[PDB]
């Protein structure tokens, strides 16, 4: 069947997209950051959030493309509570425990999967608690993933590149408990369960109209 | 010799029978119920056609043929999914004094061009109750009516190839009878019995008449059909 | 030879095949057994949810969309409710447990069960004449010739709840069957008990059911 | 190390070569039993169909171009007709069902039979002398000496279809055979019988036809 | 043999060509559009009318030149009944259920290998019936096949390319039920079996001239 658990959700697709430029007055405008998160796509985050516990793999694969030699591009994952960077060149590129790919265009897109991280035994997309005890609502660091940061190879002089980087994301090996129902209003938010009031379907018009 | 077949109808005839594809009539063998009706088994005779010198040729689209045909074509208005093969019988009545070819052809869905490319025709221009349709020597010029060229077969194709589907021919001097046993063909399982014609039956006469004088003008042919394994939706519910 | 051939070196989204891991020498925490497992999407919609059947236009209160009324003094013969048995097309079913899992295929068929549930008083008695047209068919226009079709007189003094198996539902890309409700009898109370009733409704797949190609809901906006 | 070979690396138009499935994870409609399956192209061109023997100039309606005439004054040991055999070039066996299978080949060669059916009166009578030339022979310009070769006496007193079975049929990339029909006894009917009378003719490959090399047909302007 | 209908029908062939330039006053010139039929090649379209019923799987490879970095191409097809797209740029795009190939300049063509999707049991080159009931006459949806849309791929910033995007098309595993007589007349429209009436066969001149 296509209605298995592992086949609805084993769909690839895009999750996030920015743009750097080599040299801009801006230092945070030199390169990509991404806290990796499924609730960034409205369409994915539905089919996720009718389980309330998942565990997965995740494969992530960049496309790269670049306007103005080769141009090569370091990509590094972060793993949850490593070194983060704050500026285009720093000490926390070099660390030895961030796994890099160090690709160059004109090559098949790079890609990694990223193993099932956290020390609980599942992710959990709805928490309802606190972290401290009563900024805190509907967070724990459990379900907490790495992060992404591009930045693009070069000399000790920098030149002028203009990139545009796509992430493409698909759970692996997905397995699923406990149903929830179909949510029925629109996200307003991007980390709360925050909504409206909907009216639970359309009106007909009498009890009696069946009319095509 | 003389068959004399019955179903509640009774036709005395006879050539062999030409079994469509080497395929006879069948039952298509949960939440699709189905159901067969039996009663809808015997013989309809359609009105005799004088074949005269002037025509060229006739046709007639099923089961559009059959829709206003008892019982048969009271399904059709109830049921909305059904499927059929059919017994197709032809037969004329000559003397020894009269010459003539036809040949009978079922000819599995054929579509038709119309008259005056690029332009657009009603469905009363090629089905209409039992009513045979016929072909025109010249080329047809009119608005609202199929390309009934008859050396084309109002399809683009050649008269002489309809040799390539089901098909006997009654030469007047041999034998004066023909029948053609078709099974249901389609994409589907079945269909609804409006929106589509399985195929058209056509009757083509190469080798005119000719009788000489002082006899009669005209031979009648007479079609004869009686579905054979139809089969319809069920109306009542699942357990 | 194979590695200089035209389908090699491309990125298609919807290929299988092994990546390197990012990091091995991981230990991945085991899984333990957690309560309720899902494997199939099937198991999702084969459980009831109330249908409302009641959304007619002017409702100023919604859970007054679940309830379908029911009086002492109405007329007999008259109809009590319509439905048309289309569960993605038609706005009474759309929003199910059932109705929102095909939304996301875009070819299915099978059969799906509907339950009536009196949830009046206990002293309460009467009939209904719950009747059923088949696909391609007009529905009833009167008591009397809704009884010559398929029907079940359901009695409320000595059942309280009927259940109907539904065949022939198809995705429909119209004709459909309908299942429609008329009094027979009214509805007969002893003093000093209320004047209404209602009845609730649920309707669930089988497990005929088959869904085939995947594809965005359309009940969603960015 | 067989990865950087000349011949790797390229887009043929011929190649056969698995490539990657564009959805995967989908469920193919199974194929039913249909009447009537064709796994070869000599199974279409087996097949009789008429073929346009009097496609004479200046013929001004067709469905006159079957009709081979007869009749009963026409001074004996005359032609009746001619063809030449060469299903490929010869106008008259161009457009049947055997003539535009071979079009799309450039190689073939086999045997092909032919029918001659006489659709006239049932009362009347006469005889043909249907006469053979070996290819690279010239016809015969008589009676006479076409029945020093090789004939058929049909009599349609007594048959009303005679077979020819023609050997030696090739592509010829001209000699060819020729079947010729003379008068033999004029037809001779009694009282109140038409004056007039036709022959058809059929043809069709025996099962002894191979074609080679696969091009297309010069019966399609773009 | 070749004679088999396997093999008869086993060419791959061109069945469409077309140019968009990236940067271009219309919206409409700035990607490819195509509905996949085979009723636009002439050659081909009679080899396929011999059969009333048709089943075979397609593949599909594109043969993309430029004229003014490295270049990239999205080619998206989207199944029968999916989002089509309207823009260069806009959701359906995006949307995770069509399928996409990111192919580069300097590799081997981009192929794919579309399944047999329709929801009968075949193809149907004939259709003699309407589909409403009495714009209708002859078209029929089980026998509609998806679309194919180009796009090059490109930063924020479009730059002028003009590109030429050819397809070729090869039916694979065919099965074919139930022969029809070759086509005398020639095709009118594209969608009709429209036809101007033409003489049988071409004249002699008398029925004894048998000359070479």
């Amino acid at each position: 069947s296509e209605s298995t658990v592992e086949n609805f959700l084993g769909r690839s697709a895009c999750v996030y997209m920015e743009e750097y430029k080599t040299t801009d007055n801006d230092v945070n405008k030199k390169f990509v950051a991404w806290p990796i998160n499924t609730k960034q796509m409205v369409q994915m985050r539905r089919k996720l959030e009718m389980f309330t516990y998942l565990r997965f793999d995740m494969e992530v694969t960049f496309v790269i493309t670049s306007r103005q030699p080769v141009l090569t591009h370091q990509i590094m994952y972060v793993p949850p509570g490593g070194p983060i960077p704050a500026k285009v060149d720093d000490y926390a590129w070099q660390t030895s425990t961030n796994p890099s790919i160090f690709w160059t265009e004109g090559n098949a897109p790079a890609r990694m999967s990223i193993p099932f991280i956290s020390i609980g035994n599942a992710y959990s997309n709805f928490y309802d608690g606190w972290s401290n005890f009563d900024g805190s609502y509907g967070y724990n660091t459990l379900n907490n993933l790495g992060h992404i940061y591009v930045r693009h190879v070069s000399g000790s002089s920098p030149h002028p590149i203009t990139s545009t980087i796509r992430v493409y994301f698909k759970p692996k090996h997905t397995r699923a408990w406990v149903p929830r129902p179909p949510r029925l209003c629109q996200y307003k938010k991007a980390f709360s369960v925050d909504f409206t009031p909907t009216p639970i379907t359309d009106t007909r018009k009498d009890i009696n109209t069946v009319t095509t | 010799r003389s068959i004399t077949l019955g179903n509640s109808t009774i036709t005395t005839q006879e050539a062999n029978v030409v079994v469509g594809y080497g395929r006879w009539p069948t039952y298509l063998r949960e939440d699709q119920p189905t159901q067969p009706d039996v009663a809808t088994c015997r013989f309809y005779t359609l009105d005799s056609i004088k074949w005269e010198k002037g025509s060229v040729g006739w046709w007639w689209k099923f089961p559009e043929a059959l829709s206003d045909m008892g019982l048969f074509g009271q399904n059709m208005q109830y049921h909305y999914l059904g499927r059929a093969g059919y017994t197709i019988h032809v037969q004329c009545n000559a003397s020894k004094f009269h010459q003539g070819c036809l040949l009978v052809v079922c000819v599995p869905e054929a579509e038709m061009g119309g008259a005056v490319v690029g332009q657009a025709f009603s469905a009363t221009a090629m089905a209409n109750g039992d009513k045979a349709y016929e072909f025109t020597s010249a080329t047809q010029s009119d608005q609202t009516k199929v390309q009934t060229a008859i050396h084309n077969a109002g399809m683009g194709v050649g008269v002489g190839n309809l040799t390539i589907y089901p098909h006997q021919w009654i030469n007047l001097r041999t034998n004066n009878s023909a029948t053609i046993v078709m099974p249901y063909i389609n994409s589907v399982p079945m269909d609804n019995m409006f929106r589509h014609y399985n195929f058209t039956l056509m009757v083509i006469p190469f080798v005119k008449l000719d009788y000489a004088d002082t006899a009669s003008t005209y031979v009648p042919i007479t079609v004869t059909v009686a579905p054979m394994c139809a089969e319809y939706n069920g109306l009542r519910l699942a357990q | 030879p194979t590695m200089n051939t035209p389908g090699s070196t491309q990125f298609l989204t919807s290929d299988d095949f092994q990546s390197p891991c990012a990091l091995p020498q991981f230990d991945v925490t085991p899984s333990m057994n957690i309560p309720g497992e899902v494997k199939n999407l099937m198991e999702i919609a084969e459980v009831d949810s109330v249908v409302p059947v009641n959304n007619v236009q002017d409702t100023t209160d919604q859970m007054e969309m679940f309830r379908i009324p029911v009086t002492i003094n109405a007329p007999l013969q008259q109809q009590v409710f319509g439905l048309r048995l289309q569960p993605g097309l038609d706005s009474v079913f759309k929003h199910t447990l059932l109705g929102e899992i095909l939304n996301y295929y875009a070819h299915w068929s099978g059969s799906m069960k509907l339950t009536f549930v009196f949830c009046g008083s206990a002293m309460a008695t009467g009939k209904f004449l719950i009747a059923y047209s088949p696909p391609g068919a007009n529905p009833p226009k009167t008591r009397k010739d809704a009884m010559l079709g398929t029907h079940i007189i359901w009695d409320i003094g000595l059942q309280s709840s009927c259940v109907l198996c539904v065949p022939w539902i198809s995705q429909t890309h119209t004709s459909a069957g309908y299942v429609t409700c008329w009094y027979q009898t009214g509805m007969i109370v002893p003093p000093g008990t209320p004047n209404s009733s209602s009845i609730m409704c649920f309707a669930s797949a089988c497990n005929d059911f088959s869904v085939r190609m995947l594809r965005d809901t359309p009940f969603i906006s960015q």
